[PDB]
């Protein structure tokens, strides 16, 4: 089940980013259920921003959530401009922080820069905050587990009729 | 909590030393005062309750 | 679960009649079959008697055959044994127990189980002669180093010591005793310590002898 | 399978608690009942044995790998589950075989103490009676309750009746 | 360690919950600690972070432990955050460990 | 159980050494021993054979996970120490089971065997001779030593002395 | 542990006796019964003769049944065997052995047991005829390619070859023998190689006959 987190943010924040490596209406587009957080001028600095979650569901929640690392300092100062960029995970079970690194990179799918996924589960009654510096990938919906399934890993056709 | 005995915890001042053959864990163990977490507390915690004496 | 009450004993004059009587709690008496058995002061066991579960059988044995009368009660869990003509061969400690025996001689219900029901509890120890139920003396045995008490002169001997009221029990040493010329019976009981407390505790040894009421108590000094 | 307990013996005797194995007469006496002591005991000792080394084990000590009041890692809790379950059916299955082998066993062991004293029964009675089959043993002359006890102390003489009965079933 | 046996050493490294917390500790500079030792060597760099507030701070303390062999040398370099050990443990013999709710019978 | 190894062979014979199972024979001549080769041989092979099963193992191949001269992670070293554990637990009680069962049957086997070529010579003692219960058989005519053979051959005939045993029986 | 000695090989003329003896080591011997067997030259298997372990009976076999004798010596440890009126049909290969045997021509050490002790070691060759032991005579076949040896017109046949002392092997074919109209028997050997060593290696091939203490080395060469 996904569900919306309601985060915010100022008209200094682009959170339309694009990309030509996910193709989903013809155009450049976006993971669905993440949103890429960037200056709306091309060349000025991320305003430091805080976001809240909290969970207000009966059952644990599984939320996701990206951290960028770009390819050259032009794109760095582009994106999130040239102050000293910080990201910093916070919660009563969960404490961590991220900071961006540039570095060049073979091209894989025609990108160079990389973006590294986390996830944690969030229990109910829970608080979890974002204070970032720009270069974060916020998550637009989260995630929410329900029930027990079988997984299979082949290779052999569904036969729907044994 | 076994993690308040080896850091000092309040919770923990009746059990910062002793000998003991058995250590029991119960469920509303608290190991911080001040907020915080450990590095590797699953295994600190077994070599903690596989100890018989600190 | 293994608790018990003995009666019988005291002090017989050769030729009168012994009359023992053991019974047993926590668990079903009516089903185990049980027996009867005598050990001669020193060492040397000697059956005496076995007893079916309902006392279909008895097969005395045949030092005592004919002579002895052993017997057994489900409702009350009594097992009597009760002998006559009683020479200076009688004079011994009698267990009443129950041991692993032939399976007809207990229960349908405890052959199926390893259990093993074990029990031979306490002794009697009859004894048998001129009675002269004597009183005991006690005497201090006083000065790493040692000290002690020695009871002397009575009888019968069914003597037990203790140090402060039964407390003490490291080091201690209980001698067996040593019979003399005059029917009576003698007995030493030391206990160690270092040699830096000579006027410093209060060493007490206690003396209890059953067939006379006594209880004696002396201290040890310098 | 023996065909003593679950072949020609079509019927227990419930009223037999003086034990496994025993004997049932009827003479011009009347009706009498007894057991044979040795065979019973040979059945018990046997139980009791199987039994006391049923019962014994060390059980080398073991000790908590897994958390009870805190989140363990979801591969290695994943490895461990899958461990621990496969060691109960590992340890069901053994159970169930076990279970049954010796059941087993011990119906077919008591069922061969049954036929071994019946076959010492008839090497007793060897020369001057015949079975009828359902257990019973058609004693052609006699048997007083002297001989039946014999017949239990396994002292039964049959040169002592050979010619009688030789004379019984020729005449 | 001066110890026959080996020793368990724990310590705790601090994460402010505001620029102004930071200064007021440990003031502008740069932040660093470095534990060294002949079997360990690690750095650990103070984070400054907005976080919710559990026993009525926001601040966290991320805690480390370690074991030192007798006759090993450990080295803290600090520049400001470190939590240091007043004492250190060592654990003796062999325990078992029961996590368990009922309550304790010593008549059984 | 049979009640030939444990039952009414109250002896073995030390002085046996010919075989597992053997005649021994006194008659006029004098006493004689010899064995029986089918039966012995027989049990050898079937003890052979269980030997052959049991001896045979691919001993699928394994590798180490635990290092020796290094420090593994305390939980996973954990983890592995109950697993091997649980599995020498596992194989101790299997060795147990496997040991006892074997041993009572191969017992058992030698009993069987030594019961059915006692129905062998039976059978071909059929009508001539009777068994008194202690393994040995009471000839009621004679027997040669000749006849011992033919007795060890499987050869001897009682329809020869059957009329002999039969006039000596009634007279 | 399968180590071995055999006599009695050689040349003996039809009419007289041979006379075969072997004897092992690396186990105890005075327990396993053994056999004697012969082969005819080709193929064919026949036994010849069997003996207790401590040669109770003897049970030949009816093909030389009353004209051969087997017996053993557990001291020792050797197993002899003699057999007159050697005609045609006693030229084999006589081997003497450790086989599966009832068990009592065994001992009761190796009943239980599943090692089933293994043998068979190596042969005799026994051969009957006008001796005429002749010398062997060696020609070198010499030109991928190959080239070999040639040894003709010698008896009897107990010939080996080897190629430089043994260590070339691969490659190598040793023919069987050829028995012609002068009662003499040939055999070819050869070994292949590349056709790029013609006058480049010391290619020797060696030949040994034993019954005419015969040692022959020869050389190849274009
Ligand atoms: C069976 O016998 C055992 C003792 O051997 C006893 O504990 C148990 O209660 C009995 N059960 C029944 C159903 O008779
Ligand atoms: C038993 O026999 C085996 C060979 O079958 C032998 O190796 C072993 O030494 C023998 N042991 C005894 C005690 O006789």
């Amino acid at each position: 089940n996904k569900i919306s987190t309601g985060f915010t943010y100022g008209s200094s924040i682009n959170s339309a980013g694009t990309t030509r490596a996910c193709m989903r209406n013809g155009g450049n587009s976006f993971y669905a259920e993440l949103k890429w957080l960037v200056s709306k001028s091309k060349g000025q600095n991320f305003p430091q921003t805080t976001n809240t979650y909290r969970n207000t569901d009966t059952a644990e929640h599984l939320i996701m959530w990206g951290i960028h690392h770009p390819s050259s300092t032009q794109e760095k100062n582009d994106l999130y401009g040239t102050q000293s960029l910080s990201i910093s995970v916070g919660s009563s079970t969960y404490r961590n922080n991220f900071v961006p690194v540039v570095g060049a990179r073979p091209q894989v799918n025609g990108q160079s820069g990389r973006i590294d996924f986390h996830w944690t589960l969030v229990q109910p009654g829970d608080n979890i905050t974002f204070s970032h510096n720009g270069g974060l990938i916020a998550p637009s919906r989260v995630s929410k587990l329900i029930g027990r399934g079988l997984g299979i890993q082949s290779d052999a056709p569904i036969d729907n009729n044994c | 909590h076994p993690i308040g005995m080896l850091i000092g915890t309040p919770a923990c001042d009746l059990h910062l030393t002793g000998m003991w053959d058995t250590l029991i864990e119960r469920e509303n163990a608290i190991a911080y005062c001040y907020p915080g977490a450990t590095v590797n507390v699953e295994a600190l915690r077994q070599k903690i309750m596989e100890s018989g004496g600190i | 679960q293994v608790q018990l009450l003995e009666s019988g004993g005291g002090v017989v004059q050769p030729g009168r009649s012994l009359r023992l009587s053991c019974a047993a709690s926590g668990f079903t008496f009516s089903n185990y079959g049980m027996h009867w058995v005598r050990q001669a002061p020193g060492k040397g066991l000697e059956w005496v008697a076995i007893i079916s579960f309902d006392g279909s059988k008895k097969y005395y044995a045949n030092s005592v055959k004919g002579r002895s009368t052993i017997s057994r009660d489900n409702s009350k869990n009594t097992l009597s044994l009760q002998m006559e003509s009683l020479g200076p061969e009688d004079t011994a400690l009698y267990y009443c127990a129950k041991l692993p025996s032939p399976y007809y001689f207990d229960s349908r219900f405890v052959w199926v189980a390893a259990s093993a029901f074990h029990f031979w509890g306490q002794g009697i120890l009859v004894t048998v002669s001129s009675a002269s139920t004597k009183g005991p003396s006690v005497f201090p045995l006083a000065p790493t180093a040692a000290l002690g008490c020695l009871v002397k002169d009575y009888f019968p001997e069914p003597v037990t010591v203790s140090w402060n009221s039964g407390a003490l029990t490291s080091g201690v040493h209980t001698f067996p005793a040593v019979l003399q010329s005059s029917g009576l019976y003698s007995l030493s009981s030391v206990v160690t310590v270092p040699s830096s407390s000579l006027g410093t505790q209060t060493y007490i040894c206690n003396v209890n002898h059953k067939p006379s009421n006594t209880k004696v108590d002396k201290r040890v000094e310098p | 399978l023996f065909g003593a307990i679950a072949g020609f013996l079509e019927n227990g005797w419930e009223g037999m608690v003086d034990g496994w194995y025993g004997f049932r007469h009827q003479n011009a006496q009347g009706t009498g009942q007894a057991a044979d002591y040795k065979s019973t005991q040979a059945a018990i000792d046997q139980i009791t044995g199987k039994l006391n080394r049923l019962v014994e084990k060390t059980n080398t000590e073991f000790e908590s790998i897994e958390s009870e009041f805190s989140e363990i890692e979801h591969q290695i809790g994943n490895v461990i589950n899958w461990t621990k379950d496969s060691i109960t059916d590992i340890w069901t299955y053994q159970a169930e075989l076990l279970v049954a082998m010796e059941n087993q066993h011990t119906i077919d062991m008591a069922d061969s103490e049954m036929l071994n004293l019946y076959e010492r029964v008839r090497k007793q009675l060897r020369q001057n009676a015949e079975e009828d089959g359902k257990g019973c043993f058609e004693i052609y002359h006699a048997c007083d309750d002297s001989c039946m006890e014999s017949i239990r102390n396994n002292t039964y003489d049959h040169s002592q009746y050979r010619e009688e009965a030789l004379l019984n079933r020729l005449n």
